[PDB]
């Protein structure tokens, strides 16, 4: 949930 | 300290992990041990290897340290070897070059090409600290490195450029490409390696200590030999031409303070020795040597590595006019933008000028000014300015003469030359397009476009920029030169010029840009095309363009000729493109005829070094055509002939290292198809031409005489040999000469007097005679025809008296001694090797025998090799030349042997005393010091002794002292002990002494008083170790290679007598053996140890099986046992253990014998050995499951080529870190266990049933993560093992191990899961296994109803096969079965059941659980048999409930659902591909016509736990589903979460988003199909929805933490376009 905060951060985000 | 040290290793092996384990670990167990053992005077011994290897992970090991760490690391290992003082003279080196191998090894991967620097600073480090002797550590440190990198450059990377340099030329040749390649070759190597560990690790040391060891090794006590020999046998080795060769050597040297040493005594000579004369002597072959061939990229680096060779000739500097003039220049021409050397240039400066520049200014000047004028600006129209500094600060530091030759040279250079608008009468032109003002311009673009050329910094914009619009500068100026207005009419010096840019151009685009010479190469061939196909005047004008394309080799860059040739070849195609008429063959003198007509006369003309690969290259280009193009071929025959033969034995004198001959002989190569061997063609006037070639008599003939006849003689005879009889008639004097020959040498003694037959004609009559020997009689019944010596009298007879002259001219400068010795050698050397032709060959009546009157002189110049040096040439020897001295005396001595009589050997070998040998043999032990002047001649005399070898009748010379002097050898190498320690001079004595010492005596008694005479502060510890152990296990690798050669069982002798440290001595031995066949001795080694077996294995063997006393020289013995079962077994590994040792009583066997009640060792029980048959099985068996289980905590889940190759190579026997060194790139007791374990079954995993038995023992018997292990071993070996047999080995072993037995549910688990592990990776054939189960498919059907266990594995034994059946393969084993869509639906349709009464023992679970997995494998096999239909609706009336339908009943929160449910991944590609099927072949905006005919109607999700998996099952089932296929089910996924997720709570701290996350996320799968996500169903949904998402999701971020919550912050964003307002309530 770091790298990862980043991932799904981007999967919202670019959403 | 023993169970500690374990502990030491339980950190060590444990660090194999894939996490790391830490690591200031390691030196707390190095200071530790340390400090341990410098107690211990008292041999510990056996923590050796766990120490060594242990370090050796040590040192670098680390992607860093703390920094703070590093210096405590230093005192750590430094510690250790104060340790190895104390220690007596053993491990440290040992373990030092241990860490040169992998501290190179580390080198990968290269931060040029974890990381790599580190090593450097702690390297650094390592030498730098505290107090005690950092000399000695650093020393060997260094030279062991040393020698370590010698054996990687001895792995492969002289083959490696050698090869993949020489490669694709030679392998796809078209003839096409192949002389391109070739011509790519020459100038310089493809600079291709082959193998990047040799390419690279090559680099490695030398890049390592790049900067490392130059100051490093400032010592003085330890560097008188590292300065002096150990500078050498590198600069020896070098002439492959390494780029790593000079590195250091100068570095250090020029920086080393006594070069005192070197500079002033090699003046003394000039005016250790002799090593500083050649250390000198490098310089011009050196500085030539890679001013012509070497590169940018090579040279370089390596020149620059080699001006500093100046650095220490201060006084020894002497000519060296080009040494800068190549060199400095090279500095700041080719980079001024890289300072590497530039450095050095004015480095050199500083000091040619501090030393003695008084009349060589007169020299340096008129270099200086015209030169180092870009020293002051190469900046504009470290640091570049920083440069110009200490060019002033030069100039200054004498100034007043360094005004000028910069002016005047300079003006040398063409500022002025004035040629556009053809030397400037009207404008140049203007084409381009603007022409509202209609400019003018391009006036001089030109000398901009140059500047640009010698420009690379700002190339990047800038020299791009030149060739880039040089692109359409040519086309600009011909564009409107094309109609000729004035364009071309003012050309043609212009444009003339504008090509000799372009040389520029395509020449340094390649350190550039491939995409400018490449862009720019099409088009200079566009221009070749044009004008030939056009009229000839372009011709009169890239004809000059080619010209200096004589030129490119003085010009560093050599590719140019590659251009030159490339281009004339291409040339030639457009010549061949437009060949038309002899007419215009010729009147193409650019073609044709004036090509040839200049380019061999005109080769021939400047007496040109310049030729060479353009001679080469050259006529390579017509291996293609040569063969045909029409006429000028005809001429170009003898023309290239005779051109060859002028070629060479023109510039035949001074000539340019071999890259001559290179392109001579390359050329030599054609008369091939030049020969198509017609009548009267090559037999025509062409066989004309050889026929006065030899007689030509001329100097080189001999490379070109032997080269004719075999070759050139054959066509027409056999070689041509009757044709020459007849003209022996006439004369075979027509060969010879000596002209002048003796006498007038006798008084003048001049070096113009040197210089014919002295020069040349020595050697053709040598060779051109040898040649003769062959063809017919030619040296006697031929040559001979006139008289004995009549008609060789003034032409072989007079060479014999010269030959005497040779032994007169030792009898009674730089040049001078050049050919002066080069001279005299060569002359024994070629004289002898007529001489020696006709002594071997047949043709021997002694008629030219008797004709020597050197019958005495012969016997009187060879039998000193020991003067020979001292005197006539020896330096110049190593090069391949007295290198071939050995060559001589054993053919001369041997083909004197036989027919010439024996007192030529005799006398001769007469002339020896004994005194020599005697003497020299006491002098070198009475030294000490001063070991030189003798030791050498113990060298020579060892030479002599190689000579006698070769030749025999060396005991001639030694009949008695075959008896004392080699034993003598051993009161010798005995008598050291009282000084203990010898000189690193003294250690390069003992090869001699040794190496003849045992040439011919036997190497038992060695053995013998090897042992008894080792059995024996300075001065006494210096004294008390060797007594030990070490001084001849010191000296041992001599020792051990007699007892390689020769020795057979011997060994058992002393072996079984002394039985203790013989293993070790055995142990040198053996892959000192190995090593060098990688066949000889592996049996020698193998039967004395079939008896010895029997011998000194046995007492050893049951001491230990019986054993303080007995016990410890029973754990020195086991350990024994270890290596002589493991090397032993090496031996073996070419056959075998089962039948070699199986046949063998006692070898087999102790394998089993000794594991009773020890631990530490049982690690190495198990390694050795592939033991087959009986008691096998069994016994080990037992001693693995019963002794394990024992030995290892039962506790369930409770535990913790060539170049790279050497690393292993030298640490073969020993060193458990082998594969812990790669794994570089609570837990105690538990340690003890999976210590074990790992020593367990990752050794054999690979092999056997047992082997694969005790992992399914373990796993099951206890459980631990050993499973994990099993994929690397399982899958591993699986694909591993490649043994089809032994595959179906574990098919049926596992297969029926899943008969009828007590095994559990586990024990049915890993069996067919680890078995599918290795089974899904081999080979594709499973066979009767495969069939078996088939005929097992009926064990499917079956009733065991009910019992426990035989319910258990009732369930487990059935599924248990499709398990890994259907998954390891499902197909096409399977296809032919034509069971397909047939006969196994019954076991899935039917197999799971209800068992609705079942409330018992998990058969509820287990039963139906597992009983779902035929369906679930089943019906895999069908998703790729599947009709569409099919699989869906076969799943009906359901029994569900079933275990994946009993969801809830546990498992509360959401993770392993997805992990742990074990169902999804059938489930997935199921859908998936099905989903092929139903996809994109058509696509639904309805839920239900994706559901209904799917089995995705099978799927619901509604009213309880029957909602959560099914949807759960959607999961990823959407990733591919949607549209709105998935419509309701959409309606489903707002559903899911409302009292359900609710029902789930949190549901795991990711939970709720691991459900909503998705069941949003998909509703922004869609814009429009959101209206549906609002409107229609939406109804109350979403309402509610959020109500409790929002409700939830505010705290936990108050619970836990922040942006979790932002994450649904989203998803709120994401809701709403209309949606349904709990915003108010919000």
């Amino acid at each position: 949930a770091a790298a990862a905060a980043a991932a799904a951060a981007a999967a919202a985000a670019a959403a | 300290y023993v169970e500690l040290i374990q502990r030491c290793k339980q950190m060590f092996l444990t660090q194999t992990d894939t996490g790391d384990d830490r690591v200031y670990q390691m030196p707390s167990f190095l200071q530790s041990v340390a400090s341990v053992l410098l107690y211990l005077d008292t041999v510990p011994e056996v923590y050796t290897p766990v120490l060594e290897h242990l370090v050796v992970m040590q040192i670098d090991s680390f992607p860093q340290y703390s920094p703070k760490m590093q210096l405590v690391c230093c005192r750590a290992i430094v510690k250790v070897f104060l340790a190895l003082a104390a220690k007596g003279p053993v491990l440290r080196n040992c373990i030092s070059t241990v860490v040169h191998q992998g501290l190179i090894r580390i080198c990968s991967k290269p931060v040029v090409l974890k990381d790599y620097v580190d090593l450097f600073r702690h390297l650094l480090s390592s030498d730098q600290m505290m107090d005690s002797i950092l000399a000695d550590e650093a020393f060997f440190s260094v030279n062991s490195s040393s020698e370590s990198l010698n054996h990687l450059l001895y792995d492969e990377f002289v083959k490696s450029v050698l090869k993949i340099v020489e490669k694709l030329d030679l392998t796809l040749e078209i003839q096409t490409v192949g002389e391109q390649e070739n011509g790519d070759e020459a100038p310089g190597v493809w600079m291709i390696p082959t193998s990047d560990p040799a390419a690279n690790l090559h680099p490695a040391k030398p890049k390592d200590f790049s900067a490392f060891i130059n100051l490093v090794e400032f010592c003085r006590e330890i560097l008188p030999e590292k300065q002096a020999e150990f500078f050498e046998p590198w600069v020896y080795s070098f002439s492959y031409e390494l780029i790593l060769q000079s590195t250091r050597l100068p570095l250090i040297s020029g920086f080393y303070k006594l070069l005192s040493i070197t500079v002033r005594n090699a003046k003394k000579i000039k005016y250790k020795y002799s090593c500083f004369a050649l250390f000198v002597k490098f310089g011009k072959e050196v500085a030539v040597k890679m001013k012509q061939y070497k590169d940018e990229l090579l040279a370089s680096c390596l020149t620059f590595l080699l001006s500093l060779p100046h650095n220490i000739i201060e006084l020894d500097v002497r000519a060296y006019v080009p040494a800068l003039q190549m060199a400095f220049k090279l500095g700041l021409s080719y980079t001024p933008l890289a300072e590497v050397g530039l450095n050095a240039l004015e480095e050199w400066s500083i000091y040619i000028d501090r030393h003695v520049m008084q009349p060589y200014y007169k020299d340096i000047l008129p270099c200086l000014d015209g030169y180092l004028k870009t020293s002051a600006l190469s900046d504009e129209t470290i640091s570049l300015e920083e440069i110009r500094i200490r060019v002033v600060q030069m100039l200054g530091s004498l100034g007043g003469q360094i005004n000028k030759n910069l002016l005047t040279v300079t003006s040398s250079d063409e500022m002025m030359k004035s040629y556009v608008a053809w030397d400037r009468e009207k404008r140049l032109s203007f084409a381009v397009p603007f022409r509202e003002m209609k400019p003018v311009i391009f006036l001089d673009v030109f000398l901009p476009r140059v500047t640009e050329l010698a420009l690379t910094a700002s190339d990047r914009q800038t020299k791009v920029a030149a060739c880039e619009l040089l692109h359409s500068m040519v086309m600009f100026m011909l564009g409107k030169a094309t109609q000729m207005p004035e364009g071309g009419q003012g050309a043609p010096p212009m444009y003339q010029l504008y090509k000799r840019t372009f040389p520029v151009l395509l020449r340094l685009a390649c350190d550039v840009d491939q995409v400018t010479r490449q862009l720019y190469e099409p088009l200079v061939m566009q221009l070749i095309h044009w004008f030939t196909n056009n009229k000839k005047f372009e011709s009169q004008d890239t004809v000059a363009l080619l010209e200096a394309i004589l030129d490119g080799i003085v010009d560093p860059v050599d590719s140019t000729l590659r251009d030159f040739c490339g281009r004339c070849i291409r040339e030639f195609l457009k010549w061949s493109i437009k060949q038309i008429t002899p007419q215009q063959q010729e009147k193409s003198p650019v073609n044709t005829k004036s090509l040839f007509k200049r380019l061999y006369s005109l080769a021939l003309h400047p007496n040109a070094f310049k030729r060479l690969g353009a001679s080469l290259a050259f006529n390579n280009i017509y291996r293609e055509f040569r063969e045909e193009e029409s006429l000028v071929e005809q001429f170009v025959f003898e023309a290239l002939v005779i051109y060859m033969e002028s070629l060479a034995l023109a510039h035949a004198d001074e000539k340019s290292l071999g890259t001559i001959q290179q392109c001579c002989d390359a050329i030599d190569h054609l008369c091939r198809i030049i020969e198509k061997k017609h009548v009267s063609l090559n037999k025509a006037k062409k066989r004309r031409l050889p026929r006065g070639f030899p007689p030509s008599a001329s100097l080189c003939l001999l490379d070109l005489v032997k080269w004719l006849l075999a070759h050139c003689g054959r066509p027409q005879k056999e070689e041509g040999v009757s044709f020459l009889i007849n003209t022996f008639e006439g004369g075979g004097c027509g060969q010879p000469s000596g002209i002048l020959a003796q006498p007038t040498l006798l008084y003048l003694r001049g070096p113009f007097s040197l210089q014919a037959t002295l020069c040349w004609l020595d050697l053709l009559l040598a060779a051109l005679e040898c040649y003769n020997t062959f063809i017919g009689e030619r040296t006697v019944g031929a040559l001979q025809v006139l008289g004995t010596e009549a008609q060789s009298s003034l032409l072989k007879a007079v060479a014999f008296f010269l030959e005497s002259i040779a032994m007169h001219d030792i009898i009674a400068s730089p040049q001078e001694g050049e050919r002066y010795n080069y001279s005299k050698c060569t002359v024994v050397v070629r004289i002898m090797e007529f001489t020696t032709t006709l002594l071997n060959t047949s043709p021997e009546g002694w008629k030219l025998l008797k004709k020597d009157l050197c019958n005495t002189h012969l016997m009187r110049v060879l039998v000193q090799t020991l003067c020979e040096p001292a005197s006539i040439g020896f330096n110049i020897g190593d090069v391949q030349v007295m290198a071939h001295l050995p060559d001589v005396c054993v053919n001369l001595m041997k083909a004197l042997k036989m027919s010439p009589y024996k007192d030529i050997l005799e006398t001769h070998l007469r002339e020896k005393i004994t005194a020599q040998s005697i003497e020299e043999l006491c002098a070198v032990n009475l030294y000490g010091p001063d070991a030189q002047v003798d030791r050498s001649r113990l060298a020579a005399v060892v030479s002599a002794c190689k000579q006698l070898h070769r030749a025999g009748l060396l005991h001639n010379i030694l009949p008695s002292q075959s008896t004392d002097l080699h034993h003598s050898v051993g009161t010798e190498l005995l008598s050291l002990v009282y000084k203990g320690i010898a000189p690193g001079d003294e250690r390069q004595c003992l090869p001699s002494l040794d190496l003849s010492c045992k040439q011919l005596a036997s190497g038992l008694l060695e053995l013998a008083f090897a042992f008894g005479g080792l059995c024996e502060g300075s001065v006494i510890h210096f004294s008390h170790g060797e007594y030990f152990y070490s001084l001849f296990s010191e000296t041992i690798n001599t020792e051990l290679l007699k007892n390689l050669d020769l020795a057979v069982l011997e060994l058992m002798q002393s072996s079984v007598d002394n039985t203790k440290m013989v293993s070790a001595v055995l142990n040198g031995m053996l892959d000192q053996s190995f090593r060098e066949r990688a066949d000889s001795w592996w049996a020698k080694d193998s039967p004395l140890e079939t008896k010895m077996a029997v011998l000194a294995l046995l007492a050893k063997i049951l001491q230990i099986d019986s054993s303080v006393f007995t016990t410890y020289i029973s754990l020195l013995a086991d350990t024994k046992l270890d290596l002589h079962l493991k090397g032993q077994a090496v031996t073996l590994l070419p056959f075998f253990t089962s039948l070699t040792g199986g046949s063998l009583e006692e070898l087999r066997r102790v394998l089993e014998q000794l594991i009773v009640a020890h631990f530490p060792m049982q690690s190495r029980e198990f390694p050795p050995g592939t033991p087959r048959f009986n008691n096998y099985v069994d016994c080990m068996k037992k001693f693995l499951d019963a002794l394990e289980l024992s030995q290892s905590p039962m506790l369930l889940e409770l535990m913790t080529l060539e170049s790279v190759y050497e690393m292993f190579r030298k640490d073969d026997p020993r060193l458990s870190f082998t594969r812990q060194s790669f794994v570089d790139r609570t837990k105690l007791n538990e340690s003890t266990f999976d210590t074990q374990i790992t020593k367990k079954m990752g050794y054999y995993k690979i092999l056997d049933v047992m082997y694969s038995r005790l992992p399914k023992d373990d796993v099951h018997a206890k459980e631990s993560k050993i499973n994990q292990v099993f994929h690397g071993s399982c899958i591993t070996e699986g694909n591993e093992l490649t043994k089809t047999l032994i595959k179906l080995c574990y098919d049926a072993f596992t297969e029926n191990m899943a008969g009828e037995n007590q095994l559990l549910e586990r024990r049915r688990l890993y069996h067919c899961a680890a078995y599918n592990c290795a089974i899904s990776v081999i080979c594709c054939v499973f066979n009767e296994l495969k069939f078996y189960q088939g005929f097992l498919f009926s064990e499917k059907p079956e009733k065991n109803l009910l019992i426990f266990e035989n319910l258990i594995d009732l369930k487990r034994r059935y599924n248990f096969p499709v398990e890994v059946e259907v998954p390891m393969e499902r197909k096409k084993k399977y296809i032919e079965i034509r069971k397909e869509a047939r006969e196994a639906a019954n076991g899935d349709s039917d197999g799971p059941s209800y068992m609705s009464s079942l409330s018992y023992l998990a058969d509820s679970t287990l039963s139906e659980e597992m009983s779902q997995f035929d369906f679930s494998t089943g019906v895999q096999s069908y998703s790729y048999s599947s009709q569409d239909p099919r699989p869906a609706t076969g799943r009906f009336r359901r029994r569900e409930q079933r275990d994946p339908t009993v969801h809830d009943d546990v498992l509360e929160l959401e993770m392993d659902e997805l992990n742990r449910h074990e169902c999804m991944a059938p489930l997935t590609a199921l859908v998936k591909h099905m989903h092929r099927s139903l996809g994109p072949p058509q696509g639904e905006e309805d839920s239900v016509p994706r559901d209904l005919p799917s089995w995705m109607k099978f799927l619901h999700g509604k009213l309880g736990n029957p909602i959560v998996p099914l949807n759960i099952r959607l999961f990823l089932a959407k990733l591919v589903i949607n549209t709105e296929e998935v419509f309701r089910p959409y309606a489903k996924h707002w559903l899911s979460p409302l009292l359900q997720l609710a029902a789930s709570e949190n549901n795991g701290g990711e939970g709720i988003h691991y459900m909503v996350v998705e069941i949003v996320a998909t509703i922004l799968s869609w814009t429009g199909l959101a209206t549906p996500t609002g409107v229609p169903k939406d109804e109350v949904l979403a309402n509610r929805l959020l109500n409790f998402l929002m409700k939830h999701v505010f705290h936990p971020k108050r619970a836990v933490f922040r942006h979790n919550l932002e994450i649904i912050k989203t998803l709120v964003e994401c809701w709403k376009d209309c949606l349904s307002i709990p915003y108010r309530l919000i």
